[PDB]
């Protein structure tokens, strides 16, 4: 009893182009322009997001073909660093992150999707809450079916964004096809550059949210078909799709409204359909929602598998990283992804936790590439398919040690309070993976209600 | 396998009857939450209330008019033409206005109405070349171009006083030359003057409005009694219509209030323009220890605001030797007015202006992109309500968006507020803690929130207080 590897090259990419490809697009091109200040450093603080994640996503790709186990991100770090750094990345990466990043998405969804219900008007905010709710349990509940409905879902969504995006793009060439240009004056587009990196690195904040989500088929990889031919061939495929039509959809923005007009506006996207559509401009939101909905279904499927393979290396509960036969998907695992999901609607700004916790975000892929140079020169007996070249890990290095060090020197008091969250994980390892010989007041009620939710749950363990 | 069964253990134990019957209900009742949640999500959404709809605004709804009576006296002399006043608009797009009323640029001899004409340059301005290439200029800074057609603006007697109806004609023919030049509005001012004066309006507002709806008539009168203005507002109502209904009085602030709410009143809560003249400054008409007051009350009155040429720096024409009081001159820089050299200070140009926080340019600039974004101020609600006495208190409210609250003293003592609110609708009602956005005096600091109790007003103050929606 195995997951039986379904993921195809159309799958894979068709899931990193769907989940990278959320909210970030239609939410975040003011906070980039409010700490650029002209449009001009707008552009090339996106394409320097879309170069730095390319480079990020072919190291990554190396790594994913050399160990080429499930779980990435934290397994390259188990492989490397022992079991204490990989459980406390496995504790971030499971409580701030990951039900955070996903409520985001389902809330920016149905904030959206009511949006022609009330056009010039704050919404419910309840209603949003419950329909994103509902959005989480219909996507977990799907999940829990099949895994070829999920890879159907993912695929038809990954199209609607798509053609949506291009839908977008070509009313901005029609609009510079009638012969006069709004902004992209030679000389005017960059009047307003600002200054002082530490206010650049928080626009590279805000453009390095909208490209999250660009390792997760190293999640999900050990159920794909032929994977060291056809992950990096969907990475090349997938991540250069994305920076393209993020620097065109952002020139497409800018030539239908002015510097302050954008400044100053709640739905970047909700006004230019106003501009380019009379009646017919609710297209657009509900597009957008269509964008987001896909974005939450592969964020789900990435981390229950994350889950599953962390309970396999005993750092987690053994109730996880159980398969249900006659339908080869991990139940638990996706019902403990579901339940923080809905457990973290609770917030009521959840926003402010990005800067809390993005200098951990990169120190462990930083920490990954150390380690996957370090295992290079260590130890050579590997069988590589792929090898990249030199100085791009390291420079790679350099820049995510540039963005750790700059943000320990403008928001110091964030980092305080996240690194405190972090050591929390430190009782909870000694309590359950170190601790061994535990009484038998404490084994057999952990095996009673694990062998509770088997009956409930039509669960067995791994083993094929 | 570690801490729990295996595969066949499991298979003949949960395999039982009443397992199988309890999966099946936790399945069906799951499917039922999720259907309630759904209710529970339907019957919230239709239980809000609604959203009110926009009122479909003009360009002229947006902001404020700026007047330009004098061409020659508004950059200085070697450089008095039509062709210098480009130059200027990139000052003009810092102030945020968003109309330019030209004064009259037209060919006038004098009093002499055979020679005339509406339709030609004055040369001492420029020709119809250099004015096409200033609309299209102004067209690209997002600023209108509206052209005074007063006849006889070199003399007296402002409409030719021998006859009226030639006189007339030749406007009717003007504003269709000059709207296939491309003028955005027009203006014509001393129409007291003007015989049959009410049925001539209604033709050229008639003509302007053929041409598009996006096209503004400007009237102007010297008038301060009500019922006269009301009368040349019988038949017209779209019609802007300038006067001197304000520079009246106001040594109190409850003259001020009656006089702002009757004509509110008397009129029905229509669009209106806010002034103090036709073509005079504000310090024509009040000390100089009043202009912040006035320039908060004329920025939040629910209308359009009309200014003239450096009432935002404050130009005084009495305050400097021998210059005509309808021309005086801007004060661009310290080198501007050339004769008497060293009566002019740091204080009283505009580039000295343009740096002082504390200044008169400053806090037109702060109160003229208020105006023109925020959303309960454009086309948003006007309440007054009984203060202390002296006071001028009201509240501007649109919809769901962010209530504005503006306190002004028209009195020279120190006075403590009083606001006995016990009248405004229940949507809008005060809160018990506003937050403050400026005040015209120096000695407060800005941002943090007051309480409306004891709300205490030095001499000559305005304050503009905010609050958001709530319940
Ligand atoms: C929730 C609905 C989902 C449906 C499926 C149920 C799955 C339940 C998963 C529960 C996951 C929550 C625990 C997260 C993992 C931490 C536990 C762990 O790593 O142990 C491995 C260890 C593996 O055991 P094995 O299965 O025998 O290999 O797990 C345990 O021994 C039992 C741990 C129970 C954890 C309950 C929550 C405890 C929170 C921490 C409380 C404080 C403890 C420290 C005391 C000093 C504090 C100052
Ligand atoms: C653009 C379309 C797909 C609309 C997407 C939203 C749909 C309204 C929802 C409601 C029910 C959902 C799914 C419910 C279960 C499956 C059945 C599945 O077909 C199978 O049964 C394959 C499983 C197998 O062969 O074993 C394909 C469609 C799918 C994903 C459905 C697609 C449509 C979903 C995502
Ligand atoms: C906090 C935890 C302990 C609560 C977990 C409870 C589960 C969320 C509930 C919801 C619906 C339940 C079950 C409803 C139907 C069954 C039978 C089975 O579905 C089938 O029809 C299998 C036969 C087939 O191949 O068609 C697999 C899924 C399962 C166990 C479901 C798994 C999840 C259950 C136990
Ligand atoms: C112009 O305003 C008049 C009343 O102020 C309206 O009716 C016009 O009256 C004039 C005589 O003064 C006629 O010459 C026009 O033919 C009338 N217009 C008609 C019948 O449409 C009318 O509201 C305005 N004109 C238009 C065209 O809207
Ligand atoms: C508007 O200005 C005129 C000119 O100063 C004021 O006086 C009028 O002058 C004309 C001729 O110049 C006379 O025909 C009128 O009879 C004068 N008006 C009166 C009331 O006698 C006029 O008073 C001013 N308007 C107001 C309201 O003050
Ligand atoms: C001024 O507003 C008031 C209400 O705010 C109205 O005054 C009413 O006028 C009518 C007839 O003129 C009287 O029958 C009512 O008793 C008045 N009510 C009040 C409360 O004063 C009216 O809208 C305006 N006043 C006038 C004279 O038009
Ligand atoms: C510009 O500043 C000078 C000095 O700061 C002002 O001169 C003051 O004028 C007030 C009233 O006019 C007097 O009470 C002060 O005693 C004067 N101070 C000095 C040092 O002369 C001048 O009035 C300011 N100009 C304007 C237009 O406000
Ligand atoms: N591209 C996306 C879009 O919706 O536009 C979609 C997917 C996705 C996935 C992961 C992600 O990471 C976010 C994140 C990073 C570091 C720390 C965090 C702490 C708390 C919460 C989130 C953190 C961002 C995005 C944005």
């Amino acid at each position: 009893v195995t997951l039986q590897r379904n993921i195809t090259l159309l799958n894979g990419v068709a899931i990193i182009v769907g989940t990278i490809i959320g909210s970030g697009i239609f939410v975040t091109p003011t906070g980039v322009l409010k700490e650029a200040g002209s449009p001009g450093l707008a552009l090339v603080v996106w394409a320097a997001c879309g170069v730095f994640s390319i480079v990020g996503a072919l190291c990554y790709a190396e790594l994913g073909t050399t160990i080429s186990k499930s779980g990435g991100d934290y397994a390259y770090m188990l492989e490397v660093y022992g079991s204490l750094p990989a459980f406390l990345k496995l504790w971030i990466e499971l409580l701030i992150i990951r039900p955070s990043s996903q409520y985001i998405v389902a809330l920016v969804f149905a904030t959206y999707l009511l949006k022609p219900l009330f056009p010039t008007c704050p919404v419910p905010e309840e209603a949003a809450k419950l329909v994103a709710c509902l959005c989480v349990l219909l996507l977990t509940a799907v999940n829990c079916y099949s895994v070829k409905a999920a890879t159907r879902v993912q695929d038809a969504f990954a199209a609607a964004k798509l053609l949506a995006l291009a839908l977008i793009i070509l009313l901005g060439f029609v609009q510079i096809g009638k012969g006069d240009v709004s902004n992209l004056d030679p000389n005017f587009s960059f009047e307003g550059t600002k200054l002082d990196v530490g206010n650049i690195v928080l626009a590279l904040y805000s453009g390095l949210f909208a490209y999250g989500g660009w390792n997760y088929l190293n999640f999900v990889t050990e159920e794909m078909i032929n994977p060291y031919r056809n992950l990096p061939l969907a990475i090349i495929i997938s991540l250069p799709i994305v920076t393209l039509v993020y620097v065109l959809t952002n020139l497409a923005y800018f030539t239908t409204l002015s510097t302050e007009q954008m400044l100053s506006s709640e739905a970047v996207a909700v006004d230019f359909g106003n501009y380019h559509l009379g009646v017919m401009s609710w297209i657009i939101p509900v597009f957008v929602g269509l964008s987001c909905f896909g974005s939450v279904n592969g964020s789900l499927f990435t981390s229950s598998r994350l889950f599953f393979v962390g309970s396999r290396e005993g750092h987690l509960p053994s109730i996880l990283s159980m398969i249900h036969p006659q339908l080869l998907t991990p139940v638990p695992s996706l019902v403990f992804t579901c339940v923080m999901t809905l457990l973290y609607a609770f917030s009521k700004d959840i926003f402010s936790v990005i800067n809390f916790f993005s200098f951990f975000n990169w120190l462990c892929v930083a920490l990954a590439i150390i380690g996957m140079i370090w295992l290079r020169h260590r130890k050579p007996e590997l069988e590589r398919p792929i090898k990249v070249n030199l100085a791009l890990p390291v420079f790679f290095i350099l820049a995510c040690l540039f963005l750790i060090a700059v943000s320990f020197w403008k928001t110091p008091v964030e980092c305080g309070i996240g690194f405190t969250i972090i050591l929390s994980g430190l009782p909870v390892y000694f309590f359950g993976v170190w601790w061994k010989n535990k009484p038998k007041w404490l084994l057999q009620g952990i095996f009673s209600t694990t062998v509770l939710c088997q009956k409930l749950m039509q669960v067995v363990p791994q083993e094929t | 396998k570690f801490t729990g069964l295996s595969k066949e253990e499991l298979l003949k134990v949960a395999g039982s009857p009443g397992w199988v019957r309890t999966r099946w209900a936790l399945l069906l009742l799951f499917w039922l939450g999720w259907l309630g949640m759904l209710a529970g999500a339907v019957v919230i959404i239709v239980r809000a209330p609604r959203c009110r709809e926009l009122p479909a605004q003009k360009w002229w709804h947006t902001g404020a008019l700026y007047r330009i009576g004098d061409l020659q006296a508004f950059q200085g002399h070697g450089a008095g033409n039509l062709a210098g006043l480009k130059g200027r608009l990139d000052y003009l797009s810092s102030l945020k206005v968003k109309g330019l009323v030209l004064g009259p640029i037209h060919k006038n001899q004098k009093d002499d109405v055979a020679q005339t004409d509406l339709l030609q340059i004055d040369p001492n301005f420029g020709s119809k070349e250099d004015f096409d290439s200033l609309l299209q200029s102004a067209k690209k800074k997002s600023i209108r171009v509206i052209l005074d057609l007063t006849p006889n603006y070199r003399g007296e007697n402002s409409w030719f006083s021998t006859q009226v109806d030639t006189v007339a004609t030749k406007v009717k023919d003007a504003l269709e030359f000059w709207l296939q030049a491309g003028v955005d509005g027009f203006q014509v001012r001393d129409i007291e003057n003007l015989k049959d004066a009410s049925s001539f309006l209604a033709e050229w507002q008639n003509i302007t409005k053929g041409f598009s709806e996006d096209r503004l008539l400007i009237a102007g009168t010297n008038s301060s009694d009500l019922q006269q203005i009301l009368s040349l507002l019988e038949s017209n109502k779209d019609l802007l219509l300038t006067s001197s209904y304000l520079s009246d009085s106001g040594s109190t602030g409850e003259h001020t209030k009656s006089l702002v709410t009757q004509y509110l009143n008397a009129t029905g809560n229509r669009w209106c323009s806010w002034s103090l003249s036709q073509a005079r400054l504000l310090t024509s008409f009040l000390p100089a220890q009043l202009l912040r007051l006035y320039q908060l009350m004329l920025f939040t009155l629910p209308g359009t605001p009309v200014f003239s040429y450096g009432d935002e720096i404050g130009l005084d024409a009495a305050a400097l030797p021998g210059q005509p009081m309808e021309a005086p001159v801007m004060l661009w820089d310290e080198s501007s007015f050339p004769d008497i050299p060293g009566a002019v200070s740091a204080n009283m140009t505009v580039k000295g202006q343009s740096e002082d926080p504390g200044s008169l340019l400053s806090l037109f600039r702060r109160l003229s992109d208020q105006r023109s974004k925020e959303r309960s101020l454009l086309h948003g609600d006007f309440h007054a309500f009984s203060a202390g006495p002296g006071l001028f208190s009201y509240i501007r409210h649109w919809d769901q968006n962010e209530r504005f609250l503006v306190v002004l003293n028209f009195g020279d003592v120190g006075l403590s507020a009083g606001l006995q609110a016990s009248d405004l609708p229940a949507s809008a009602s005060l809160p018990a803690k506003a937050d403050l956005l400026l005040s015209t005096q120096p000695g407060r600091e800005e941002g943090s929130p007051l309480e409306l109790e004891r709300l205490k007003l030095e001499p000559h103050e305005g304050l503009l207080l905010r609050f958001p929606y709530a319940a």
